[PDB]
């Protein structure tokens, strides 16, 4: 329902948008991407998922602008800078930072000046200013005028935070750290090829990267309940888009079995965490979750312990593909936030958001 | 017996409700509120008082959606909406808007446009309002009179014997002044207000300003105008104000002479309304008391016999409410709009 | 040079101490003072304000007797009876008794017993004093009065520019009223005092009242007697108050006619005395302001060109002390004795 | 020198040029502030403070957007949104969080993508993420251009910090509570007035609140080896401006008295704890302090030990105007801080230089 556009198609968003596709009642609706690699092809590139099959869905490649699918012209820029390409014209509420490129805040600013009113940062949390909102996590700590530039942080991160709530809460941690079974992607070169890193530098599709991620920092960041908390390093192993976690935890509690926790989890899956915490049972790989949307992906048993307080916690994931159908439910939150629909509950007991926008208000000036 | 909602309810409700609870067989059922505070605060608002203390009644609310006070359930709705407050699930005879905002009459007709039928506000009503003030205007008031509104309390008090003082005497000329509280409506801190003076923290400063009582003066009596026409001093306190006025009065004449012509105001009309004497006392001496104020007989002093010093710490705040909650009971009474 | 030594070492001992670091052209040689209290407590009390913050003035002192301060080293003993209170050890030249328990020209005589030359007394003294007051009685004043007084801050700030209009356009009566400020002439507690009202605590309550000002208005104002009558009106506040007073002034005239009057003076002669303008100013705008107050020109309103409000935010007790201040030194200087 | 501004208009947004034009080092300046309420307020608000005084500067009123300050003039800005405050256009490396509603950077940065260079927190942000700065403690340790929203910490623990630093630094303290005399504000309603919370609902300058502190966390935010230690109450209470608290401390030492700690205080204070840490000998009062600039004023004498261990340890000050001269604390700190001058990478080596413009490489997809 709402105008979306994209600065080139993020990988991610492809599918995201076969998944936005495959979504039904999406308040929201792309109309552009910023195609700098031809319709047909990014039409190919987008009919054709190099994964989980091509969309089993037509797509009309309609003029060098806009293409269709399965009725849906979408229009095509190609261009780095956003400003020009006029999202307003286009009414594009929030535009997918369909490069990463502006992984600085300010980058999006063009793209407000290019008609954007709110920012799809489609960039995990390179910059600070912005926090992403997650779904189970901290997507509800977003109400409207907070942060209209958003953004998507790393699945790592964006599925390390759904479980990684119940530990802290349902049972209670010390600390503790992971460490991704990062898929192998393209932005490590698939040879010994030019790039400023040490070793996505390096010939990618055979190796595995020990690598910098502060998606535990990311998370602290959304978890200041584990702010300077938490710890844990990459690891691009080569697969296509799948992996999973590495997670060791000095869990506060007695040391309970992980069933109960994963039960709990699962009792907390089945709370706040559909779609976003599966544990399930079955030992299973790489493939078995492939297209699967479910943004956790747990055998229960997997994640174990050690002697209790030392948590040895595993979970397979999804890389892109569901991180996508995670993207969405925020991208609508705001839609889910988007004024003009009523949204008046109760200001008698609850004016919190009421004087939320003014704490002037008859008193609502908390913490001075 | 009234169904009753009111709008913007503050601290003169919240004393209208500790008055409409010490108004034994108060004919308004004032069974909804407009408040978007919450339920109990709102309960501590009324539950909760500063200055008379908290409201000697237990407050109980099921469980968060209403709140029962003596026995007898209350509704607070929560909407700056000036309609969307549903004043017509009861169809609400009687609204007061604390707010106050709507010093033209639609606001308050918003309020009647959605259930209610009768406003009085605590702001003067400018213009499209009966300038009604209990003691002048109360009487005048025919119910078919639906959307009234109460100027200031100084105004409010002065009202009914200061009309008695020309009375009695005639009044050449009269510059009134209050000794006004501090409240939130001038910066309790320094805010944007639009007076300079209202504007800074002055907890210890006094704001010069003047009041409906220097403007209704007209409107409430029609010579009483200009010559009688004076100022208002928001003070540097919490409670009962006082008039600093002294009315040029027009018949010759010594200063108990007019409080014995002021005995007889107490003795007849001012009863409940005001009261007067000379023992010296202070606003808490005049905390919870409904006479809106008790004059200084003996420093309402006469000078030349017409230009008559008026002193008075008058009730700026519960008689305010009491006065309204009387012209409440008048509008509870005479039913028929 | 004037080896002076004031009664009662008050705020305004220190605000005479500061004005005499404040005022330049100091001939008052105030080596010694006196006030009944702790005289080191005094010296931190000197050192030590609230209001116009401690006196930042370090001092060095060796020994009880002998007290030192920004080089004018200054005794000071503490002491009842003004000849208990040796004043020939310094063959006092001023003393200005801020006790106020000395309300009568025998201390001052007592205190000429002693060793005193020269007396003035900021308050007014009951009885045997003709009291001297800037714009008032300073003008007639002489030297040779060896004991003299001055009146409340209220009648020492009140005066000129009503007299001045008395001047420029007459008064036929006047109202004369005062934010009055809080003191030791009331009790902090409801303590035992003989006016119950300054006997009561009044933390928030202010205090119908009449100072001398209505009463010292006769001696500084030959002319301006029961006609020109108010009262006093002592608030809970310990600052800087605010005049507030309704004439009915003789010549027929309006507010701004008064205020270029009343500026124009100031222009020249009110100058440091007292001030007028309409910027709204509160109290803390006044911190050591000397110009003893700003008339405001809006609310000053006027009716039927005699009936005018007056206001004006009032140093009661540092543009007080300027005031007392002002004549001090002039007494110093025409040094007849 | 550098760019400065105020967002919004308070009374540390009125704190801040009492300190800064009667500044004699500030480098850089403010040159607008977001005064929606006129200059001719803004001035007889700035130019007359309530306790402080009226400013002894002639801050005139040139035009009622751009007055003079004793010459100096200043833009005024009115409104109460970022994305209009054109801080781009006003070049401003510097704006002070006046609203408050931002307790997060996101909101702050909506300045920072603006022209905010960087962005001066003011008060205890609820977004823990942005390091916890405090002066004598972190002040340095904060690090320039990175996340160029800086926070500031409760003036009450903000003052306490340095102190409370000082004396686990003296001693080494097992842990501690206290509580501090919160003046009355505005914050409270001088009625009782509808609150998001019972305690600042009530008439404020008559009723005295005890209430919470993250402040006592905040002590941890800044005394990371300290964590947990911290605790007291925020004794909400009727004054102008002063706050005081006594800290309860079980000192981990042996139990000495404090007056050696207040040598060491007397040592410290006078090293690097002056500006804030004054330890007077006279027992003095609020006023004592006022419009003076030392922003810890702590009493050896009043303060005493228990055990010789459980140390009785107050200290008066003031709770904006000290708080105020916090601000000059980082500012000629992230002047100096600024760089001015350039880099030193290899666009080559350090092609991220080379992506700093060239961010479109494949060269430079890192973690993304
Ligand atoms: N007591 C007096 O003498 C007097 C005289 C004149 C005016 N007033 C005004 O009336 C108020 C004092 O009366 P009170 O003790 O009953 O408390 P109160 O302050 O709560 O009453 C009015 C208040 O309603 C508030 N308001 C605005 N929108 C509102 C909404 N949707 N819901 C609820 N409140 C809303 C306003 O802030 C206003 O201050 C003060 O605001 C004062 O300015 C009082
Ligand atoms: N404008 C007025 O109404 C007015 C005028 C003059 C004096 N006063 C009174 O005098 C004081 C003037 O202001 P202030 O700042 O000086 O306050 P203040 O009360 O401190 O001044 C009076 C001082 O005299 C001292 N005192 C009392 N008895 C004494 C005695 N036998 N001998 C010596 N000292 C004695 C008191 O301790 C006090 O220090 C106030 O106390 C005030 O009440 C008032
Ligand atoms: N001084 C401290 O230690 C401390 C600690 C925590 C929080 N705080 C709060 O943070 C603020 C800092 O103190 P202060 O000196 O600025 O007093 P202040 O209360 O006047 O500052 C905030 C005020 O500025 C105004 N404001 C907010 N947003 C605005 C906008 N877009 N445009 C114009 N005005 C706006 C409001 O009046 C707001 O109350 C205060 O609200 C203070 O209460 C202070
Ligand atoms: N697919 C993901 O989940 C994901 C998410 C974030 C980052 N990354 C990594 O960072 C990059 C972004 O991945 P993606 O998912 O967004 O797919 P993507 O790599 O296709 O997104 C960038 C695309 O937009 C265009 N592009 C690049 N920079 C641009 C710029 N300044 N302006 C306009 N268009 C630009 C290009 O056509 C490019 O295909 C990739 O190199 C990837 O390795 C991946």
């Amino acid at each position: 329902k709402l105008k979306v556009a994209i600065n080139g198609f993020g990988r991610i968003g492809r599918n995201f948008l076969r998944c936005w596709h495959g979504r039904k009642d999406s308040p929201l609706d792309v109309v552009v991407v910023n195609d700098s690699g031809g319709v047909k092809s990014a039409t190919h590139l987008l009919k054709y998922d190099s994964i989980l099959g091509t969309f089993k869905a037509d797509v009309k490649i309609i003029d060098n602008e806009t293409f269709s699918i399965d009725g849906k012209p979408i229009k095509v820029v190609s261009n780095r800078d956003p400003l020009k390409l006029p999202w307003a014209e286009l009414g594009i509420d929030i535009v997918i930072e369909g490069t990463g490129v502006f992984v600085d805040g300010p980058g999006a600013g063009k793209h407000i000046q290019a008609g954007a009113k709110k920012v799809i940062i489609t960039a995990p949390a390179k910059g600070s200013d912005i926090p992403t909102y997650v779904v189970g996590v901290n997507e509800k700590d977003y109400g409207h005028d907070v942060a209209n530039i958003i953004s998507n942080a790393s699945c790592t991160t964006n599925c390390l935070a759904p479980f990684v709530k119940v530990l802290d809460e349902e049972l209670g941690i010390v600390k503790g750290t992971m460490t991704t079974t990062h898929s192998y992607t393209g932005d490590q070169r698939l040879l010994d090829a030019s790039h400023r890193d040490l070793r996505r530098a390096r010939a990618a599709a055979l190796n595995i990267v020990p690598t910098s991620t502060g998606a535990a920092k990311a998370v602290s960041l959304v978890l200041p309940q584990l702010k300077g908390k938490l710890n844990g390093i990459a690891l691009r192993v080569p697969t296509p888009n799948v992996s999973v976690v590495d997670l060791v935890v000095n869990i506060e509690k007695v040391g309970v079995t992980a069933e109960d926790v994963n039960n709990a989890f699962r009792k907390a899956a089945a709370g706040p965490l559909k779609g976003v915490l599966d544990v399930c049972d079955i030992p299973l790989v790489s493939v078995d979750f492939r297209c699967s949307d479910f943004s956790s992906t747990i055998d229960s048993s997997l994640t174990m312990v050690m002697g209790g307080d030392m948590v040895k916690v595993v979970a397979w994931y999804d890389n892109e593909w569901g991180y996508s159908q995670r993207v969405v439910d925020l991208a609508d939150l705001v839609a889910n936030k988007w004024p003009g629909l009523e949204g008046s509950v109760a200001s008698g007991d609850p004016l919190e958001d009421f004087c939320k926008d003014n704490p002037a208000d008859e008193e609502c000036k908390l913490y001075e | 017996k009234l169904k009753v909602a009111i709008n913007g309810f503050g601290r003169i409700g919240r004393n209208f409700l500790r008055c409409w609870h010490g108004r034994k067989d108060s004919p308004l059922d004032v069974v909804v509120i407009n408040d978007t505070g919450g339920v109990k605060q709102a309960s501590h608002l009324l539950k909760y008082d500063s200055i008379l203390g908290t409201f000697d009644a237990d407050v109980k609310t099921a469980g968060d959606s209403a709140i029962s006070v003596d026995g007898k359930v209350i509704k607070v709705v929560s909407d700056r909406n000036p309609v969307n407050l549903p004043w017509g699930d009861m169809g609400i005879d009687l609204v007061i808007e604390g707010t106050g905002v709507f010093v033209d009459r639609d606001g308050a007709g918003k309020h009647l446009q959605a259930g209610a039928k009768k406003v009085l506000i605590t702001a003067p009503g400018k213009g499209d309002i009966p300038t009604y003030v209990v003691g002048v205007n109360e009487e005048g008031y025919t119910h078919a009179d639906t959307i009234i509104s109460n100027a200031s309390c100084t105004t409010n008090c002065l009202a009914p014997f200061v009309k008695v003082l020309d009375q009695k005497f005639g009044i050449i000329k009269g510059t009134m002044t209050t000794t006004h509280s501090y409240t939130g409506d001038q910066r309790l801190l320094d805010a944007s207000h639009r007076d300079l003076r209202r504007a800074r923290a002055a907890c210890l400063n006094i704001v010069p300003t003047s009041t409906g009582a220097a403007k209704a003066v007209a409107l409430v009596l029609p010579n009483l105008k200009g010559k009688l026409n004076g100022i208002a001093l928001r003070v540097p306190t919490p409670n009962v104000s006082v008039v600093d006025l002294v009315v040029q009065v027009s018949k010759k004449t010594f200063a108990e002479e007019v409080n014995a012509a002021f005995r007889e105001s107490a003795d007849n009309e001012l009863k409940g309304i005001l009261s007067v004497c000379d023992e010296p006392l202070v606003s808490i001496d005049f905390r919870c008391t409904d006479v809106s104020s008790t004059i200084d007989s003996s420093l309402t002093m006469v000078m030349g016999d017409d230009m008559v010093k008026v002193i008075a710490w008058y009730d700026n705040e519960w008689g305010y409410s009491q006065r309204v909650v009387d012209l409440a009971d008048i509008v509870a009474n005479k039913w028929q709009a």
